[PDB]
RNA sequence: AUCGAGAGA
DNA sequence: CACTCTCGATG
């Protein structure tokens, strides 16, 4: 688990936006679940935005 | 690639609802309070604190009451990995020991330091399981295209490709004894 | 100036610098 | 559709085209517009087929 | 440069799109399209082009937006049996 | 492929219409309409037969045999 | 015609009004479930042919 | 309908109550296993006038359902009816109380007239499938279509 | 109902009678430990819930895009400032009653005129 | 001819 | 359980 997931949800995403993080690594977070969700898996199928 | 099935069995209006589980090659299901005292996790309480995370919730705890009066016969883990192995005169254990390392949930880890990792996980099954059997959240949708993969060259040619090399270092073997 | 606001009109500008760098058939190559 | 806010039960959010096929169908109307053709072609194979079986 | 961003459908379940950039704008034209005005503020991605929802073998279809699904379906079907040059060489 | 010699629907020679309308667009650097006026296709079907056409045998020519 | 288009667009208006009103009364919790069937079932058995009056 | 009353739909209506099934879960709120050692006096202090005006060998264990004020009107059914309900279903090794209608809270009790705690659940469940207030079986729901 | 457990063997303590003292004991079947009742309230049965409706409510929400923001005013703080959804319990028969969240005071307060 | 694949109404 | 052309690899 991890308590305060704001600050690592902004930290994740700055680093995917920088390039740090894979830009194909998916990164859901659920507030009203309490959830965080990242994926690595090969297969998702994305798109730009 | 294996299979975990949580199974709640009785539905709205029976009185006998209890949750099982399916274990890989294993031939009855097992109660998932025998699962619990099997990693380690032996009381009761601290199993219902590995599945409710939220003290408060009396309704899933409530539910959660005839999966304790299920397993309420094993009271120690090697009376529980001796059950599985019932399933499937100590070896059994070895064997029960082994399908929770190397087949019960292979994807966080195969090896044996790992047992809370699980333990914790199915919790979160049941969890679930419960939420959903509680008109809290509905049903999964199958049909949603983000719990889907597409397997393009690279994986097919992957699985092809660990199939003929396997055959090949195989045949290689053959060879190799032959000298 | 260079901090305006977008168009809809220069999206296709963005949908240009893609496919000019990606391709078609992206995801067989990748 | 992810263009619009969580229980939204208005029209447009639910599949309404207020436009014509003159006056053109928006994004949202379109796809929406999609998925109901979909489910017809879906259904005439499923029709024809079991119609098919059940001539026979 | 974090302009633009990679996203799946798991991860397009927590985000706002706006359909077009001119949804983050703050005696009509009865010719047009009725459009329904952006009642969403918090937005977080915005469309690319609502147009790149469409294939390769439909975004040759001429305003499919006026006409009935199944018919830019089968326009889909028929756009592979088409003759003209596949290939120069 | 190459330019067609005639137009399909009325029948007017526009086969040797081609070089002087790419002329006219980049010499003078006419518009297509403009430059389609003033090599006499007045009708829109010999107007289409040369607007639409793609010279698709310069491409052609980029191989040796 | 022009005033015919208009009065179609204000047609849908009303329409999608209705919705609106009739949406904003079940979410007062003062919607009255037909004999049968949810809160939910009537409200969309409402709307849908609400939608349904407006195309026609 | 009857060949005589065709076009009063006031007795369409009661043939609606006397046809389409109606079950005591389907009217009920709650349920709830209380502990009350003594039968004339109710550790809830909600139950003591109903104890009080049900005056003019039992089980300390207490069942006792709460039902929807608003269901009770949709199915057009009394108190009466559902405690008579329960009582000619169990008959006498059940005893029942209830308030009446009049009160803000329609509240129905039963005792049993080792081991026993975990043997009531068993009832109150048999009470909420097994138990037809009214109507027939398998009819779920009917409508007046003129 | 909350129920509780034993302070040795932390396993789930089950009810028993003290028939010559007529009271409620809470007894565990893994040693010994038989402990007072707080309340008589065993078991509780619940058809129509309440819980689950205001779930998933917490300090992050104000930052979920996906949720609609309206026009009312707080009954508290009086701030115009909310994120409204329906009711969270997915079941088939809920109503369409409307629960606010204020993103100033956090209170919730729901549409709901009859109660 | 025997099995899979595309497509026509 | 519900007529064609076709392709293209196989015995
Ligand atoms: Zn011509
Ligand atoms: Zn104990
Ligand atoms: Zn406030």
């Amino acid at each position: 688990v991890h308590r305060n997931p704001a600050r690592l949800m902004e930290t994740l995403r700055t680093l995917r936006r920088k390039g740090d993080i894979n830009p194909e690594v998916s990164m859901i977070r659920d507030i009203r679940e309490k959830e965080l969700k990242i994926f690595t898996d090969a297969g998702r199928v994305y798109r730009p935005l | 690639i294996s299979t975990l099935q949580v199974k709640l069995y009785g539905r709205e209006g029976s009185s006998a609802r209890t949750i099982k589980a399916t274990l890989p090659y294993i031939k009855q299901d097992i109660p998932i309070v025998i699962i619990f005292r099997a990693l380690g996790i032996i009381p009761d309480g601290e199993i219902l604190e590995h599945i409710c995370y939220d003290v408060n919730d009396w309704q899933m705890l409530e539910m959660l009451k005839p999966c304790v009066e299920d397993g309420f016969v094993i009271q120690d883990r090697e009376t529980a990995l001796d059950f599985i192995g019932r399933r499937g005169k100590e070896k059994r254990i070895q064997y029960a020991k082994d399908i929770l390392q190397k087949e019960f949930l292979p994807h966080i880890t195969q090896l044996e330091g790992f047992e809370s990792r699980k333990a914790f996980f199915l919790g979160y099954m049941i969890n679930r399981l419960l939420l959903c059997a509680l008109d809290r959240k509905d049903q999964d949708d199958r049909d949603h295209f983000g719990k889907k993969r597409l397997d393009l060259a690279g994986p097919l040619l992957a699985q092809l490709f660990k199939t003929l090399f396997k055959k090949l270092t195989k045949d290689i073997f053959r060879y190799m004894q032959r000298t | 100036d260079e901090s305006a606001p977008i168009t809809a009109e220069d999206s296709w500008a963005v949908i240009s610098a893609f496919f000019r760098e990606k391709g078609l058939v992206s995801q067989q190559l990748d | 559709l992810p263009h619009f806010s969580k229980d939204d039960y208005s029209p447009e959010s639910k599949g309404f085209v207020e436009n014509s096929y003159l006056r053109g169908l928006t994004p949202q109307e379109f796809f929406f517009h999609a998925m109901g053709g979909r489910e017809g072609l879906i259904d005439t194979a499923v029709k024809t087929a079991e119609t098919g079986y059940i001539q026979r | 440069e974090g302009l633009v961003e990679y996203i799946d459908a798991e991860e397009e379940e927590s985000i706002l799109i706006a359909m077009q950039p001119e949804d983050l704008e703050p005696d009509v034209d009865p010719a047009k399209r009725i459009r329904v005005s952006h009642h969403a503020t918090t937005f977080t991605h915005c469309e690319i082009h609502p147009s790149m929802i469409l294939g390769v073998a439909a975004s040759i279809i001429p305003f499919p937006d006026h006409n009935q699904s199944p018919r830019n379906t089968y326009q889909s079907a028929m756009g592979k049996q088409a003759m003209g040059v596949f290939l120069t060489n | 492929m190459i330019v067609p010699v005639r137009c399909f629907s009325c029948g007017k020679v526009v086969g040797d219409k081609w070089e002087s309308y790419l002329n006219l667009l980049q010499e003078d650097e006419l518009d297509e309409g403009t430059a389609l006026s003033r090599l006499g296709l007045k009708r829109y079907c010999c107007r289409r037969m040369i607007l639409t056409h793609v010279d698709l045998i310069e491409k052609f020519l980029r191989y040796n045999p | 015609d022009g005033p015919t288009m208009r009065e179609i667009t204000e047609t849908i208006a009303e329409a999608k009004k209705k919705v609106l009103d009739v949406t904003k009364e079940a979410q007062a919790n003062l919607l009255t479930a037909k004999h049968g069937m949810t809160l939910r079932e009537s409200f969309e058995d409402n709307v849908v042919r609400f939608l349904n009056e407006a195309r026609d | 309908l009857e060949p005589g009353h065709a076009a009063d739909q006031e007795q369409a209506k009661l043939i609606r109550s006397a046809i389409e099934h109606t079950t005591l879960k389907s009217v009920t709120i709650a349920s709830e296993i209380y502990y009350d050692p003594d039968p004339r006096s109710t550790v809830i202090p909600e139950d003591e006038e109903i104890i009080q005006l049900h005056f003019s060998q039992q089980s300390p264990w207490l069942l006792r359902l709460e039902l929807d004020r608003a269901a009770m009107n949709d199915k057009d059914l009394t108190m009466g009816q559902v405690g008579e309900r329960i009582k000619q279903t169990f008959k006498n090794d059940l005893f029942v109380i209830w308030s009446e209608d009049n009160d803000e809270k329609l509240i129905i009790r039963c005792r049993v007239v080792a081991e026993e705690d975990h043997m009531l659940k068993k009832i109150e469940n048999t009470m909420l499938e097994n138990i037809t207030l009214r109507g027939v079986e398998n009819i779920e729901r009917v409508v007046m279509m003129k | 109902t909350t129920f509780r457990f034993c302070r040795d063997c932390n396993n789930m303590l089950y009810p028993r009678e003290d028939k010559e003292n007529n009271r409620l004991l809470f007894e565990c079947r893994t040693c010994s430990y038989v402990e007072e009742a707080g309340s008589p309230l065993v078991y509780r049965h619940e058809l129509i819930t309440n819980i689950g409706e205001t779930a998933g409510v917490v300090q992050d929400i104000g930052s979920d895009p996906t949720l609609p923001r309206s026009d009312r005013e707080c009954p508290k703080c009086h701030s115009r400032e909310n994120v409204f959804f329906q009711s969270q319990q997915r079941r088939k028969d809920t109503s369409m009653v409307l629960f606010f969240v204020c993103l100033s005071c956090s209170h919730i307060f729901t549409s709901d005129q009859k109660n």
